């Protein structure tokens, strides 16, 4: 994926991995390697009007 | 069994008429929407991600 990856104040359960948004898009991870909860979140974009 | 209303029976003859005396000013409240909220919507960030 692409987006901003955040360190988050998620309470994961110890035998849960990924944390899924309304949409089934994936919304928090965690790190495989060092065990912390991180947010994603898309980078910046809007409307342009000329 | 849903009812319409009071039963009611004019007294109407040939020669009977009724008029008012007195009379009272009635405000009344008259609700009408105008406009809903604009909305737009990006196709191609709403079909696909990046
Ligand atoms: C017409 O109706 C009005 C009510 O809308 C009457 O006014 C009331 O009269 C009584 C009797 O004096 C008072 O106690 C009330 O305070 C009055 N109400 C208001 C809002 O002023 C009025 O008297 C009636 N007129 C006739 C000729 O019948
Ligand atoms: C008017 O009404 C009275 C009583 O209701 C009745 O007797 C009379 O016949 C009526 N007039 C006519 C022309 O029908």
């Amino acid at each position: 994926g692409t987006g901003v990856l955040t360190e988050s104040n998620k309470k994961f359960l110890p035998f849960q991995q990924f944390g899924r948004d309304i949409a089934d898009t994936t919304d928090a991870v965690r790190d495989p390697q060092t065990l912390e909860i991180l947010d994603i979140t898309p980078c910046s974009f809007g409307g342009v009007s000329v | 069994t849903m009812s319409l209303g009071a039963e009611n029976s004019v007294a109407y003859s040939n020669n009977s008429i009724a008029i008012p005396t007195n009379f009272t000013i009635s405000v009344t409240t008259e609700i009408l929407p105008v406009s809903m909220t604009k909305t737009s919507v990006d196709c191609t960030m709403y079909i696909c991600g990046d």
